[PDB]
This record gives C-alpha cells, structure tokens and sequence, in this order.
C-alpha cells in the first residue's frame, strides 16, 4: 500500500 | 516588532521550497487547446491534481524537521493533508497565477467537468473568501505547512513530535500578521477561519468520490 507516495517521499 | 533570526530562517526555508512550484506548460496548453467536453475537462483536472500531489511531496520533504519524523507518520501526514493542500493551492491559483482570459477558460472547464453544483458552489465560495484576505505568498506558504503538519490527523504514532514542528509555524504566522497588518488585529483569526473552512472539503471531496471515469495512482491512493 501507498507505493507511489512512498516512492516519491524516499527518492533523494 | 520583528521575526527573530531563528524565525527568519524557518520562514526562508518554507518560502524557498514554496516558490519552486510552477504549472507545467503541457497542462496550460491543454486548458487552451483541448475540446470542451465533460470527458476532456475531467481529464485536465486529473492531470492538475496528479501534478499537485508530486509538487506537495517535494514541498513537504523540505519542511524543517519533517524528515526527522517516523516514516509511517510522514506518510499519514501526506495522506491526511492531500485534499486540504489541493483546495488551498487551487484557491491561490484562482486569486493569482492564471491569466484573466485563461482562468475564465479553466473556470468554464471546471463548471462542465461532471462535478455536481453541490460541490462547485462551496469551492468557488471558498476561492472568493480566500481572495478577500488578499493573502501574501508568505501566508499561503505558512498555511500550507500548518495544514501538512497537523498533529490531529488519523494514524500518527508520535503526535507530540508533529506538535513541536507546527507550533513554531503558527508563532511565525501570528507574528507576520502583527508586523504587516498591525491595524487589523483580527487578521490571524481570519486566517484560522480559512483553515476550518478547508477542513470541510474533506467531507465534500469524500462524498464527491463516492458519486462515481477513473483516477490516477496518486489520486485514489492518497484519497482512499
Ligand atoms: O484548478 C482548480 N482551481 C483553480 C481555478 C479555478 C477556476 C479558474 C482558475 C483557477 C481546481 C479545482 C478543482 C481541481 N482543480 C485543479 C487543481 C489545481 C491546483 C492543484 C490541484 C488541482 C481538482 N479537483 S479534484 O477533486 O482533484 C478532481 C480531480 C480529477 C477530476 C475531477 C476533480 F474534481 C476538483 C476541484
């Protein structure tokens, strides 16, 4: 769950 | 009276991260060019809301102390503020950003996108009430940070940690009201008035989604 929000949050 | 160097620093970090935002040329060209149909209008709003969630995540990450919070709390704040931040940003664009003739075209599209008048009427009323305050860019940035760093959102593990981050932003905002509008002592109270009015859009939006064209991955996932 929340795979896109997590991806955007953790990038850089 | 003035902001302390510590408050000036906190304000500058918020302002720098807020001013990074820009409406993609691709989306603005669609507002100008795409056919006037309920389907094409709905898709334009979808592209706008998807762009905003990306812009919102980038802004949030840069918020002083946000990165120092528990990872699950970081996600719960993003999820709980997504709808409120969207309406606040949409109010800013309406009262500023978009040109006279170009905003008239976007308003035409919103009023012909399949959204019920039960949701269009409180939305444009909120835009007007925000417009009346003639908010500065500092006020829009701080209000967005206050919305995001809300310690009373559902599923936060360490609420006191979030309170420690939000309290200084409210202190700065109240001080900026006293400095820039010393003749209007109710200015901060009116800003709080827009914050409570923003909270009602959570129910208006959740009801709107329940009425139903599908979603984008950032949309029904951050919107539940
Ligand atoms: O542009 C806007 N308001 C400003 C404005 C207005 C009239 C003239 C000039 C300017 C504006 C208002 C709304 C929505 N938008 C785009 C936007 C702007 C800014 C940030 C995110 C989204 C989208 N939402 S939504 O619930 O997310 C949604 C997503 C997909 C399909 C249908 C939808 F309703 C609806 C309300």
């Amino acid at each position: 769950d929340h795979q896109l929000l997590r991806y955007l949050l953790d990038k850089d | 009276m003035e902001l302390t160097p510590d408050q000036q620093t906190l304000l500058h970090f918020i302002m720098d991260s807020y001013n990074k935002q820009r409406m993609p040329q691709e989306i603005t060209n669609k507002i100008l060019k795409e056919a006037f149909s309920a389907e094409e209008n709905f898709l334009i709003l979808t592209e706008m809301a998807t762009n905003h969630v990306q812009v919102l995540v980038e802004f949030t990450k840069k918020l002083p102390g946000f990165q120092t919070l528990d990872h699950e709390d970081q996600i719960a704040l993003l999820k709980g503020s997504a709808v409120e931040a969207m309406f606040l940003r949409s109010a800013e664009i309406f009262n500023k950003k978009l040109p006279s003739g170009h905003s008239d075209l976007l308003e035409a599209r919103i009023r012909n996108s399949g959204i019920s008048d039960e949701y269009i009427t409180p939305m444009f009323s909120f835009y007007k009430s925000i417009g009346e305050l003639k908010m500065t860019q500092e006020e829009y940035a701080l209000l967005t940070a206050i919305v995001i760093l809300s310690p009373d959102r559902q599923y936060i593990k360490d609420r006191e940690a979030v309170e420690k981050l939000q309290e200084p932003l409210l202190d700065v905002l109240q001080k900026l009201c006293k400095i820039h509008q010393p003749e209007n002592p109710q200015h901060f109270a009116c800003l709080l008035g827009r914050l409570t009015e923003l909270r009602t859009f959570n129910h208006h939006h959740a009801e709107m989604l329940m009425s139903w064209h599908k979603f984008t991955p950032l949309l029904c996932e951050i919107w539940d």
